[PDB]
């Protein structure tokens, strides 16, 4: 009669055997790769367990924030060009998390073994939590932050923009849309191995650095979870290190997962560091050669070269981007800010000389030109000037990346300037790179993301921001803007007067 | 030789230790209380130990009436073989007879120090402290400031030794 | 470092000074609510509602979607990320249901983490206070341990029945729904192992091991049709609603309440035996949970909807027909239990009651609403043939 | 404003940096443990320990205090604020008990919370899966609403016999566990309030006035000696380890676990009557809780004192004694409840095993620890006899 | 068959009619007042619902205290000052607390009433709960503190102060000592509606001021319980305002309950206000004067008029007796800083300047004593002075008040200077006003409370000290300190250097 009860590992003995056999006990998506169905998990839980530890999580997050944050005012003593930031780490992240819930939820239906498909059971539940997490951080800003719009509206303003559609490439469909197996590496054994999870930390520290004690409180929570994703990343890998068809279809679909996140991420992550932070923490160059070297293309794919996994033969390449394509891709964000739903500031003084310092020619091309726009009034509303203008007026075209969405100038680039134009079946399509081009040439039906120069064609600009509700409350001022002060904000009006039309870049060619 | 340590606690220590009987213990108890509790005690001389020797000598005698009565006696008697209801009862009675409050005080305070547990059971002893409590606050806190200080002084009889007031 | 390294831009002097001086008077909209646009259900807008909808990046091709344009990355052959393809049921907007617990994960993992704690402390009590005495043993060893045993299967195969829609759902309020009726069943069925789990502890001679229960689930005669429609269900099943509609609004409305609700729930206590009970009293207040967002779903977005409510309800009426005769099915194997029990246990006129409540209740709760004709009596009987 | 008026010194770079230059480099000392002087109960100290033992101002003439000097302000007479004189219990050190399940306020509100919020979810569940349907009506209405109802008003008493603790207890520790003790006894009162007042809602024409289970309590026959024990208990004893001990480590320990255990948890089932067993199932986690702090203050601390053993044990002997009697005619008084059930219910053989199951319970946990010498034989004989 | 339930409220409609008539079904505590069994509670609470509001508060507070607050460092970055003034603060407090648990379970045993009876159970779980929060504030400043001594102890080593003692009488014996009606009016009608809750929120102000947000954090917390308190505070003079005693003893025991409670905590209080913070909130010259007036003795008290209360007939006393009461209570606390559990310093630059500018004259008194204290070396462990030795030399002693336990000096003090000395039945005693003096010559057993010169006559100081462990953990520096910088602590030897022995100043009368 003494006391006694029953813990989950207790329990979780047993669940390897719920799964029974039956004729159509199958997948019912897509695969190249055989799950065997005798692989075990890492963590031995149940859903009552999970939910408690998740529970305790929230306690504390939730917590400090309707508490003790509250009362410091933290959601407002946050650097400026930090709160816009924030709109798009957040929500883009957001995205990310919601697709991994989708995509987990197919990587459940492939595991065969009750212990894998319970693993990635847990999975989806977190990822269900990361989208609320990341959720409440956009929420609460717009609460108690210094400029709510975009914080409030991004998953309908981030519609607007370019940058936002290689998001859903990365953090969406390439999480989704493909070989399950594909899709698991695009956002376990790439995404957050390599990104994600560095990230995470990353983006906490570049946060309390500008005044941000609210995103590190959940986000440092939402990377105790991804913590057992990762160990949970190399059981898709040796569930399928057997099978033959893993011998020769791994690497190269570990290959593409790789360069997809890359692509992207390299530059848009380091631009949001550097470009929307007033303090610095560490140049994105260095941060990023010991993501992808110092701890995982070497100290962490290196550990499963005994399944036959090669290395990234694109990594090559791809170093030679980290240095220079978030500068590439900030000339361009600048360029097209009236398309955001945030607001970004021109390079001070301080900041060139760090960016100098940090990456030598970065003013003899880059600040140049950001001197140049500010002479041109790009930052005054009664200027008449958009940036975008002067790369009309010096013969600079921006293409859209057809694969990746990555806008690329490739007479102004200093990255992968390989500009590459196909006509095919009546469509031009322009890519940045020989990786994504083969992609669309190999799977032509896997790429028709249309881009915003084809679906604003002819448009004026005031009317596709007006259109996308890309407006503050008072119905007439920008939620976006080129400069983060409180005064001097550009008007629906403001644009309109510039008489600005969308043409695609593409159709010059015959 | 400190505060909660010194000779003369040893020394009461070892007193205690030689009370092999109730009745000695018992008595012993009383006499105490008549020596060194309430500001009526017939000496200061043990102020800062007092308190911490009583407690042990309760202990002495708890221990010995718990071995030498009864259940029933253990339940209703006092520590000196008088009938507890009979007691509490009678004290009750003459409180309620109080003419003034000084008298009363006089019989509360007495009470405590002669039947205090482990001499009474605790059950009857708080009854007691219930009842004879209620009566002399009645009669303490009626009028309590109209004797001014000069008269009151004299009632107590305390013996002003010094004054000052600007 | 007492201190630290690390300069915090809230707390650092020289930092904070110029991110204080950076700041506007004032902010620079006085609109600070998330999720102003959203369509609130009720009289204002809900953080549950704030925090989930629209979360899902759909285009406007896919009903209610507010995003342009293609998915950036589709399938080998080009099946979309997300698209209609993936289901019958046609809507004017996939973002209009609400769970009416309006949980999101927060609350969802607070009141089940809840649960679990006072489980633990509930077993704990209950093996200190020594009530496994008054327990008939028959009912312990055999109807426990091996048909309440074999019923964890049922659930956790119903569980695997949302695989799909966790993947396919078209949009963020039905995926959340989804899943957390999904972990539903998952934590029902790892309860049936606890409490077996928990028995093997208290009992002596008792074996936790799922062998039995198992071996009677995979070829006993009792859940034989009950295993056929749930691996239908589970694994014959592509469209996300057709599964999730059938196995709530159809299988596990009849089949599962009968056997959770009316045997088990129903005769445990004639056996001394008020621990099961515990456990049925969680699966039921899940069932009642999920019930009211099931219902929400189908009934009040899809089957009442403005454009296809007349379309909808034949096709949830076509699922109804098609798996309503497995689930008959299930329950007439399932009558053959009975026969087992000891002798004055029940009745067939008690069974036959039984049978008419959940029959009854699921015309009224599902049914009814999207006008499908169900015959009482036929029902009842078709399944009560089953009675060995 | 969006800054506010008023300067913190943790934000404020003026304020702050004031602040900054005046900190010394490191610690002034290392031990930073909280409650490092106290003598752990386990392996390390726990924050149970920390944040409770002393926080109870006792001076070394009460044994285990760490304080020196008479009380500032006493009692008009001379009574101590706190002082041996209020029990016949004697220890050497009255902070040596531990609540096994190291309860402060926080982890107890924290459980009782999650307790609540789990019965409202429960009863949203229960009355819209319609389970009252399957309850008998008479012991629904007659001895839910009466004889169970009536009980209330006991557990309400034993709750008020607990008030005097609170006042006089003689540590934290035990002032605690004794707040603790008392409350839960409120609670499960008011919980038996809670599911007539529940009947009352999904049962028309139920009465969830209390006026009839009072009546009942008052004047009725069953409870009689019941009423006469919990007064006695409550208002009779004027020390507050006799009211505690004799309250759960006699009377509760005898009459309650049987009318809560061994009647309406044992019968309850049998009537189709789920509803009740989830309430009682709280208040035996709470009885079984409360348990293992009687017991550790009893026995552990008090009964096997170092110095004081054999005189205690002498005490609570005597208690037991003097409770063990007025308890067996509450047991007795309240057999002729049986007689009011429907033929057939139970018979005098389950009775007698229920009542020998209570007793032998309480031998072990609790009679034994003392050496009180029980015979079980005369014990049930003497309920047996008042028999319906 | 909907889905309804049952709350608190509808289950608290028959709590009243719980309690029962019978025989002996009366209070065990004696009681000059008759509380009326109909009375009524203001919140309609049952154990269920009181847990779960309080665990809702334990949550967000708990969660700033382990998350955000440590993450910040809050537990540190505090003025050394400050950090010191809790130890003390939150200590005392905890005793105030913890014996309100007893004096409410002795109200509750008085009340007849089931409901008032409910009202006072529901407090005696919230004094509880605020025993172990303020336990939980040394517990977090000794965890996470700048200097943890004091912090980590003080349950024993604050027996070695005399400022203790008179925390004892108003928190503690003034709560459960006595009429139950004059402990309910010393802890729920004086202690908390006069000073307790007005002084919860004062703290959180100071504390924040001095960069704590620990203490706000539990603080505002306690503050958001004691708000029903007050509403059951008016509960008991409601059901007494009828018996006919009520009409002739009320008034004296709310007399000396406000006298007894302001007699300590108006010169304490201020005190650990003005001298323990370095950045200041508000004088608490003007504190003072509208708590005890505009609000207390005005506002609360007169609404109580209509149930006989009268204006305490002390309160002009008070007024008069307080400008400078806190002031020359540090100079006694100060000049015995090696009996306390905490480090104290002297007023600096600007502190003597907000000084003066508040309260003029402070410097030529107090402030010119300070500089000379300084600049022979009270801070310095090698000049051999304590400033004890200055009032010896300047022959000012030091008294105890028989009944408050406040210390006072009348040959320095600027504030009240009466002091009156008896002699009964071989004792002497010394009271500092006519009110003390009148309750000791009606009640002279109910104050026998022996004082530090009394217990530690002829005790060398270092010896005192040594024996109640009033060390840090190197078993030879001292807690107190009269500095709070962290070089240059006095430690035992220092002390026992000084040869410093302890007399009873009232034996200069004999
Ligand atoms: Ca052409
Ligand atoms: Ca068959
Ligand atoms: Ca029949
Ligand atoms: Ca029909
Ligand atoms: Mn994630
Ligand atoms: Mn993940
Ligand atoms: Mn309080
Ligand atoms: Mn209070």
């Amino acid at each position: 009669r003494a006391p006694t009860s029953v813990n989950a590992q207790e329990v979780h003995r047993w669940l390897q055997s719920f799964n029974w056999d039956f004729k159509n006990n199958r997948t019912k998506y897509a695969t190249k790769y055989k799950m065997a169905n005798e692989t075990k998990e890492q963590f031995k839980l149940i859903a009552k367990e999970y939910a408690r530890m998740e529970a305790v999580k929230d306690e504390r997050q939730f917590g400090s924030l309707q508490d003790a944050l509250t009362r410091l005012n933290a959601g407002v003593r946050v650097h400026p060009k930090w709160n816009e930031t924030m709109k798009v780490v957040s929500n883009f992240l957001e995205v990310g998390e919601y697709n991994a819930i989708a995509a987990t939820g197919m990587l459940w239906d492939s595991a065969q073994a009750a212990e894998q498909k319970n693993g990635y059971l847990a999975q989806v539940l977190d990822e269900i939590r990361h989208t609320h997490q990341c959720a409440y951080v956009n929420y609460y800003f717009a609460k108690n932050g210094q400029d709510p719009a975009g914080h409030n509206d991004a998953r309908r303003t981030r519609t607007i923009g370019p940058l936002w559609k290689g998001m859903k490439r990365v953090f969406s469909d390439g999480f989704i849309s493909g070989d399950a197996v594909e899709c698991s590496l695009n956002l376990q054994l790439v995404g957050e191995a390599c990104f994600t999870n560095p990230l995470i930390v990353a983006v906490t520290e570049w946060a309390a650095a500008n005044g941000d004690e609210i995103t590190p409180t959940v986000f440092l929570s939402i990377e105790t979870d991804e913590l057992r994703h990762m160990a949970n990343g190399y059981q898709t890998v040796v569930s399928i290190a057997n099978d033959p068809a893993s011998a020769k279809y791994l690497n190269t679909d570990l290959n593409n997962a790789f360069w997809t996140q890359q692509k992207y991420f390299t530059p848009v992550l380091g631009m949001l560091f550097e470009y929307g932070s007033k303090f610095k923490v560490e140049p994105w160059v260095k941060t990023w050669d010991r993501w992808v070297y110092e701890d995982w293309g070497g100290i962490w794919i290196g550990r499963l070269g005994k399944y036959g996994v090669e290395s990234p033969r694109s990594l090559k390449d791809a170093k030679q981007d980290a240095y220079w394509a978030h500068h590439d891709l900030y000339l361009l964000a600048y360029a097209l800010w009236p398309t955001g739903f945030f607001r970004l500031a021109l390079p001070d003084q301080e900041e060139m000389e760090w960016f100098e310092a940090n990456y030598p020619g970065w003013y003899d091309h880059y600040g140049k030109i950001y001197e140049e726009w500010r002479a041109r009034g790009c930052e005054d509303p009664s200027s008449g000037f958009i940036p975008l203008m002067w790369f009309i007026e010096n013969n600079h075209p921006i293409y859209i990346d057809r694969v990746s969405q990555v806008p690329f100038c490739p007479s102004l680039a200093k990255g992968a300037s390989t500009l590459r134009v196909h006509e095919y079946n009546g469509e031009m399509h322009t890519f940045s790179d020989q990786w994504g081009e083969r992609m669309w040439l190999a799977e032509p039906e896997r790429y028709e993301c249309q881009n915003i120069f084809e679906q604003y064609e002819g448009r004026e600009l005031s009317e596709v921001i007006a259109e996308l509700h890309g407006l503050r409350s008072d119905g007439k001022t920008l939620i976006a803007q080129p400069h983060v002060r409180g005064d001097k904000l550009w008007t629906l009006d403001d644009i309109k007067r510039l008489n600005c039309v969308f043409k695609n870049p593409v159709k010059a060619f015959n | 030789l400190g505060i909660h340590s010194n000779d003369t606690r040893d020394a009461w220590v070892n007193k205690i230790a030689q009370l092999n009987t109730l009745e000695k213990a018992a008595e012993m108890l009383k006499q105490f209380r008549m020596d060194h509790t309430t500001p009526f005690r017939n000496s200061y001389e043990l102020d800062n130990d007092y308190l911490w020797i009583e407690a042990k000598l309760e202990e002495k005698v708890a221990v010995l009436k718990a071995r030498a009565f009864n259940e029933v006696d253990f339940r209703h008697k006092t520590a000196f073989g008088e009938d507890a209801k009979s007691v509490l009862d009678g004290t009750v009675a003459k409180m309620n007879a109080a003419k003034d409050k000084w008298e009363a005080e006089k019989i509360h305070i007495g009470f405590r120090q002669a039947y205090k547990p482990p001499i009474m059971p605790v059950n009857y002893f708080l009854d007691g402290e219930r009842q004879l409590g209620t009566r002399l606050m009645e009669l303490r806190n009626l009028n309590y400031y109209d004797t001014p200080l000069e008269e009151l002084r004299k009632q107590r009889g305390v013996r002003v030794v010094h004054l000052q007031s600007p | 470092s007492m201190l630290g390294e690390r300069r915090r831009g809230l707390t650092d002097p020289e930092m904070a000074e110029v991110i204080l001086k950076a700041l506007p008077e004032a902010p620079l909209d006085g609109n600070n609510k998330m999720g102003y646009f959203v369509t609130p259900r009720w009289k204002r807008l809900t953080e549950y509602e704030a925090l989930t909808v629209y979360a899902q990046p759909n285009a406007d091709w896919i009903a209610g979607g507010l995003d342009w344009g293609d998915w950036t990355q589709k399938f080998h052959g080009g099946r979309p990320s997300w698209g209609n393809e993936t289901t019958e049921l046609r809507t004017v907007d996939w973002f209009k249901h609400r769970d009416p617990l309006r949980r999101w994960h927060a609350p969802y993992v607070k009141d089940k983490a809840e649960e679990w704690r006072y489980t633990d402390r509930f077993l704990q009590g209950y093996s200190a206070d020594g009530q496994i005495r008054a327990m008939n043993p028959t009912w312990r060893d055999e109807f426990i341990n091996r048909y309440w045993g074999a019923f964890l299967f049922n659930e956790y195969g119903l569980f695997n029945a949302h695989s799909q829609g966790a993947r396919e759902a078209l949009s963020d309020v039905t995926r959340v729904s989804l899943a957390f009726w999904g972990f539903d069943k998952i934590d029902i069925a790892q309860m049936i192992q606890l409490e077996r789990g928990f028995l093997a502890k208290i009992v002596p001679g008792f074996d936790e091991s799922t062998a039995v229960p198992k071996a009677e689930w995979t070829n006993g005669e009792v859940y034989k049709s009950a295993r056929l429609a749930v691996e239908g269900l589970w694994q014959e099943v592509f469209d996300w609603n057709e599964s999730a509609f059938s196995v709530h609004a159809v299988y596990d409305a009849l089949f599962g309440q009968f056997v959770r609700r009316e045997f088990f729930q129903r005769l445990a206590p004639r056996f001394g035996d008020n621990l099961t009970p515990f456990f049925i009293n969680q699966a039921q207040t899940y069932f009642q949970i999920a019930k009211q967002g099931v219902q929400d779903l189908y009934y009040n977005c899809l089957g009442d909807d403005p454009e296809f409510s007349d379309y909808n309800r034949t096709v949830m009426r076509n699922w109804t027909g098609k798996w309503l005769e497995p689930t008959i099915a299930a329950l007439r194997d399932f009558m053959g239990l009975f026969a087992k029990l000891p002798a004055g246990t029940t009745d067939k006129e008690e069974i036959t009651a039984s049978l008419y409540r959940v029959v009854d209740d699921w015309i009224e709760d599902y049914a009814s609403r999207i006008d499908f004709k169900a015959d009482r009596d036929q029902i009842v009987k078709a399944v009560l043939a089953g009675l060995k």
